[PDB]
């Protein structure tokens, strides 16, 4: 059905810093599927984030890293940008891009693109 | 873009009989109870249209067949929609429906319809994708599904829906929508009717005085067409596209005298074939 | 070889409202091709003179370039305390480009 | 200095042809107006013709299809006043004129009033 | 584009005597002044409404802002007045006003 | 807002409506001078293509465009060709192109490798070697850029103001003439047997008016000796009926 | 308008790093671009030119390691690999254009700081 592709990539920075992560997508295009995202750190569970609203028709925002972490959306070459800031310690972990129909109503993330760890 | 569901079915095109089909209004003067006589290019009566069952929702497992082929524009077009939502929707018109040969392409958009001879390059499968804009909830239609580009243009134009349904009757109705596709020395001339059709799918025996629409300058010789449908993207069904089933009969016009009872109205109301029986 | 030029004098400390004559002497003679910046450490170069002759928007009269040939000059007038900075000489008249070595007006 | 034609009269319907003659400076490369000047009324800007080309901004509150030409061996702009009338009866003018936007009427002609009366 | 600068004049000569050229709306840096006398040829008599040009006294200088200017005849005496016309502008149709007639005692 | 006179708009305006009319009540524009024959007279006369060259230029500038004239708008910006039926239309605007500070968003061509050609312009940005020796697009010795930056100031006089210029070229070409006006079309009277002439359709008859449907591809109708019964108005689109009066 | 510079850090000597004036406001296609370096005391030194409106690279011979300067106009962007470093060359890098007697246009970046050493 749908081939996604990689999100941001290798990517390594020193503490001080800020990254993206484009999420890009192939089979669909972008303004027809809901992003989401997930940490995962090397040894830990899941941790969900950024995230577009089924309702509202809103791009979520993980409450516990709102102002922090944003995102914009370019439809056309279908690049899905995920903004990190105010670097900490425990900031290290895989990224993971996720999505969800774009009606309404759901919950899975069935295709993902393996996501990316940063680097702290 | 344009995915190339053309399945494997050429699904082998029926046969219906035009009874009293394709009489349009020829003449610039409106004569009242008059029999008149024209030598113009008619759909023949009791003729031969191809009824293309154009999205063929198969009873095995679903899994619709899709259909419309570049089917030849020779002289002018008779096309009869009886759809009840409008899958069908404008037509790719055009000698090679590639670049070099601007091919006229109508498409319908529930807000207006937009007419454009420019020289398109139309892939394998030209349809309609229209897929969820998922912003306000809405449904965007991406007419790449149709060409590659639109390029060398001459003509544009944007007016009055042609396909308006009204639906409003469940029955009764899927109003046969009738047009007449008439390449007259470089005009493309479209007639039209909304007709209550009765019956379910077949071709009623109605007089389909069609009125005519526009009258666009091309300047290029049109021998091919295809319609579009309206395909909607599917979901994970415990891409995808094939939504709804779509049906609609193409006739082929002749150069045939005919008779033309007006009214008193100035509507036509008998018309008799010249080159059909004896009487 | 490559055209030389010398900013004299590469440091001066001034005072409020003085007349300050820094030249800029080339190594071969340029028709007008110098212009004159201005930078306080960590900024951007801020253009003063061009074709050393000609003022620049923005910057009033208190700055004045002239000269021809070899020698050039800017010549600044009734210097304000937001004056003191580090001032260059450019060259432009043939490649690569040259630029002085800074010159420093600073209060005393 | 400018020259024009004597006082003429002349027939209703008809046209007339007034000529106005330059010396002091180069013509063909000075403007040409014309103005006509009512009876015992104010004046009336009824056009002006470029020397060299055929720069005749004509004025539109009468349309007597007052056109302009001119000849630059002789040095003279001639006015063809078509359907002469009583609107007609006045004084006309050709001046001196900048060959730019200054444009000042100051070095006329001696006026060349055309009377209209239902005979000579 | 209209100039209703003033109908005529009657006062007693060799005074500063002014003709306000009151324009519309138009508010144009451009004008002009030309002296008509009876029957003659008029000329302009001020440029540009600040300019003089050669050959004119100064009894009649001309001044003015935007649309409005004046027209002020210093020392105008018993052998200079006559009609003083207003004369527009850039605005495409070159109207001129309705005169400034000079009657004195 | 315009465009800089180096490059020009090219506008080629077909399909229009009767608008010298319009030209005419706007009567604001400072360089109003139109060539070929006198304005009024192009009202009802339809070209094919008009060219609209659209530009911004200086008051002294103006002085250079011209049809056959020269100087460096008239040479290395837009030249004009001495045969021009078109109209130049030129009017001041130093509100609108004119900023605070200059405005610096036009270039012109001060200096050009070569002369201009018959309604031409060069975008070329390929720096001109005013010299010999060459820098081949650098900066440098013999060279110099070939855009210049307008001064267009709020403050500009009225020989360097920011002229708005648009050089409406009327060409005549043998395509069907699509931009006239009103064709001279008088208004029509009603019930009084005349010889209307509606788009060249020659007939007498009184000439009231009908309630016969005309879809709209009906214009005019016809009779059973090719005579026209019941026809229509081509400005004002409106039916009418026909009896030939008494002979 | 603006210009923004790659981030800059530390290499080791004889190593290769792209670095990108990506430019805002006005195109870079227009005009040329250079390259200037300035080390903490030292007077501001010229490296390299670009120059899109033909195709020509011309490199300083005070400082020639064969900094390779190249383009990417669809996005206002230009990269210069630095090669054959050298701990000298450890200065701030400015993205700059000379207003030569015709354009204003001298806009600088930022400007990142390369290091050339071992020691990180
Ligand atoms: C215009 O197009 C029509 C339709 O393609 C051409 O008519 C066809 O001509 C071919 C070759 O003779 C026949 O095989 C088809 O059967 C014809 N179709 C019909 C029924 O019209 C026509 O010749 C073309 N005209 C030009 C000048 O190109």
């Amino acid at each position: 059905e749908v081939q996604l592709l990689e999100q941001s990539g290798a990517e390594v920075k020193k503490p001080g810093a800020s990254v993206r992560v484009s999420c890009k997508v192939s089979g669909y295009t972008l303004p027809e599927v809901a992003m989401h995202w997930v940490r995962q750190a090397p040894g830990k569970g899941l941790e969900w984030m950024g995230g577009f609203d089924p309702e509202d028709g809103e791009t979520m925002y993980a409450q516990k890293f709102q102002g922090r972490v944003t995102m914009t959306e370019d439809t056309s070459t279908d690049t899905a940008y995920m903004e990190l800031s105010s670097l900490r310690s425990e900031d290290t972990a895989v990224y993971y891009c996720a999505t969800t129909t774009p009606f309404s109503s759901s919950y899975w993330f069935d295709p993902w693109g393996q996501g990316t760890l940063v680097t702290v | 873009q344009c995915v190339n569901l053309t399945t494997r079915t050429q699904l082998p095109p029926a046969y219906t009989n035009s009874f009293t089909r394709g009489v349009y209004y020829p003449d610039k003067v409106f004569r009242s109870s008059v029999l008149h006589s024209t030598q113009d290019l008619f759909l023949p009566f009791f003729s031969n249209v191809t009824w293309f069952h154009a999205i063929h929702v198969s009873g095995t497992n679903g899994t619709k067949r899709f259909d419309n082929p570049v089917l030849p524009f020779n002289d002018g077009v008779y096309f009869a929609s009886t759809e009840k939502s409008n899958i069908i929707r404008g037509w790719i018109f055009g000698t090679t429906l590639d670049s070099k040969t601007q091919s006229l392409l109508i498409v319908n958009n529930a807000t207006n319809v937009v007419i454009k001879v420019c020289e398109f390059q139309f892939c394998n499968d030209p349809f309609l994708g229209v897929y969820y804009h998922k912003n306000n909830k809405s449904w965007m239609e991406s007419e790449f599904r149709v060409y590659s580009s639109a390029n060398n243009c001459t003509f544009e134009y944007v007016s009055q829906p042609f396909l308006m349904d009204l639906e409003g009757k469940q029955g009764n109705f899927k109003n046969l929508r009738e047009f007449v596709f008439k390449n007259i020395d470089g005009y493309f001339k479209i007639y039209s009717k909304h007709t209550p059709i009765n019956l379910v799918r077949d071709l009623p025996q109605g007089f389909s005085a069609l009125e005519p629409l526009v009258d666009l300058p091309i300047g290029i010789n049109i021998t091919r067409f295809q319609t579009l449908l309206a395909l909607h993207r599917s979901y994970l069904t415990p891409s995808g596209w094939t939504a709804g089933a779509a049906a609609y009969y193409v006739g082929y016009l002749q150069p045939r005298t005919f008779l033309l009872k007006y009214n008193e109205n100035g509507t036509i109301t008998d018309a008799v074939d010249c080159a059909l029986d004896p009487l | 070889g490559d055209i030389q030029l010398t900013q004299s004098p590469s440091s001066l400390s001034a005072s409020v409202g003085d007349r300050v004559t820094i030249t800029c002497r080339a190594s071969q003679s340029i028709s007008s091709y110098l212009n004159w910046y201005q930078q306080k450490p960590g900024k951007a170069p801020k253009l003063l003179i061009y074709a050393a002759s000609s003022l620049q928007s923005g910057v009033p009269s208190r700055f004045s370039g002239s000269g021809s040939g070899t020698d050039f000059t800017l010549t600044i007038s009734s210097l304000q305390p937001e004056d003191f900075a580090t001032y260059y000489c450019q060259q432009s008249y043939s490649t690569p480009r040259t630029f002085g070595q800074g010159t420093k007006v600073e209060i005393k | 200095q400018l020259v024009q034609s004597g006082a003429e009269v002349k027939k209703p319907g008809a046209t007339v042809k007034i000529s106005c003659k330059v010396s002091g400076y180069s013509f063909s490369n000075y403007y040409i107006h014309w103005v006509k000047q009512a009876p015992g009324k104010s004046l009336e800007w009824i056009g002006y013709i470029d020397p060299f080309n055929g720069g005749t901004s004509d004025n539109l509150k009468f349309k007597g299809a007052a056109t302009l030409t001119a000849d630059t061996s002789t040095d003279t702009a001639y006015m063809e006043l078509s359907s002469l009338r009583s609107e007609d009866t006045a004084v006309y003018y050709c001046a001196r004129s900048e060959y730019d936007p200054y444009y000042v009427m100051d070095y006329w002609g001696q006026g060349t009033t055309v009377t209209v009366s239902s005979a000579s | 584009i209209v100039l209703t600068q003033s109908p005529f004049q009657s006062v007693s000569p060799k005074e500063k005597v002014t003709i306000t050229c009151r324009a519309s709306q138009s508010i144009s840096s451009n004008l002009h002044w030309y002296q008509q006398k009876p029957d003659q040829s008029p000329k302009l008599l001020i440029k540009y409404a600040s300019q003089s040009i050669s050959g004119i006294p100064s009894r009649f200088s001309g001044s003015g802002s935007g649309t409005d200017f004046t027209l002020t005849i210093n020392s105008l005496e018993a052998e200079d007045f006559g009609i003083y016309f207003c004369q527009q502008t850039n605005f495409w149709p070159y109207i001129f006003g309705q005169g400034t007639k000079l009657e004195i005692l | 807002r315009f465009a800089s006179v180096y490059a020009w708009n090219r506008k080629r305006i077909s399909n229009c409506v009767a608008d010298y009319s319009v030209l005419y009540n706007s009567a604001s524009f400072s360089t109003f001078k139109c060539y070929g024959v006198s304005p009024t007279k192009l009202n009802d006369l339809c070209f094919t293509n008009v060219y609209a060259d659209s530009f911004v230029i200086r008051g002294d500038e103006v002085r250079q465009i011209a049809p056959g004239q020269t100087g460096k708008i008239a040479d290395y910006n837009y030249k004009l060709p001495d045969d021009f039926t078109g109209c130049v239309i030129a009017w001041n605007s130093n509100n609108l192109d004119s900023k605070v500070g200059g405005n610096y968003n036009y270039l012109y061509r001060l200096f050009r490798k070569s002369n201009l050609k018959p309604f031409e312009r060069d975008i070329s940005t390929e720096i001109y070697q005013a010299g010999s020796t060459p820098c081949n697009g650098v900066e440098g010795f013999n060279c110099y850029f070939p855009l210049q930056s307008y001064g267009f100031q709020p403050t500009n006089g009225v020989g360097y103001q920011p002229y708005r210029v648009v050089v409406l070229s009327f060409e005549l070409l043998h395509a069907p003439a699509t931009v006239c006006g009103p064709k001279k079309s008088t208004n029509l009277v009603k019930n009084k047997c005349v010889n209307f002439n509606f788009n060249g359709l020659t007939g007498t008859g009184v000439l009231t008016e009908s309630n016969k449907k005309f879809l709209p591809f009906q214009q005019f109708g016809r009779d059973i000796a090719d005579t026209t019964d019941a026809v229509r108005d081509p400005q004002t689109l409106e039916i009418l009926d026909i009896t030939p009066c008494s002979f | 308008q603006q210009l923004v510079e790659s981030g800059g850090g530390v290499v080791q000597p004889g190593r290769s790093l792209r670095l990108s004036c990506a430019a805002s406001g006005f195109t870079f296609s227009s005009y040329a671009m250079h390259w200037v370096r300035q080390a903490p005391g030292k007077g501001l030194e010229w490296v390299a030119v670009i120059s899109y409106d033909g195709s020509n690279k011309y490199y300083a011979d005070s400082v020639k390691g064969r900094f390779t300067i190249s383009r990417d106009n669809s996005k206002n962007t230009l990269y210069l690999q630095m090669n054959s470093l050298r701990a000298e060359d450890t200065a701030v890098y400015y993205c700059a254009r000379h207003a030569t007697l015709m354009n204003n246009k001298d806009i600088w970046g930022q400007g990142t700081l390369v290091t050339v050493s071992s020691a990180s």
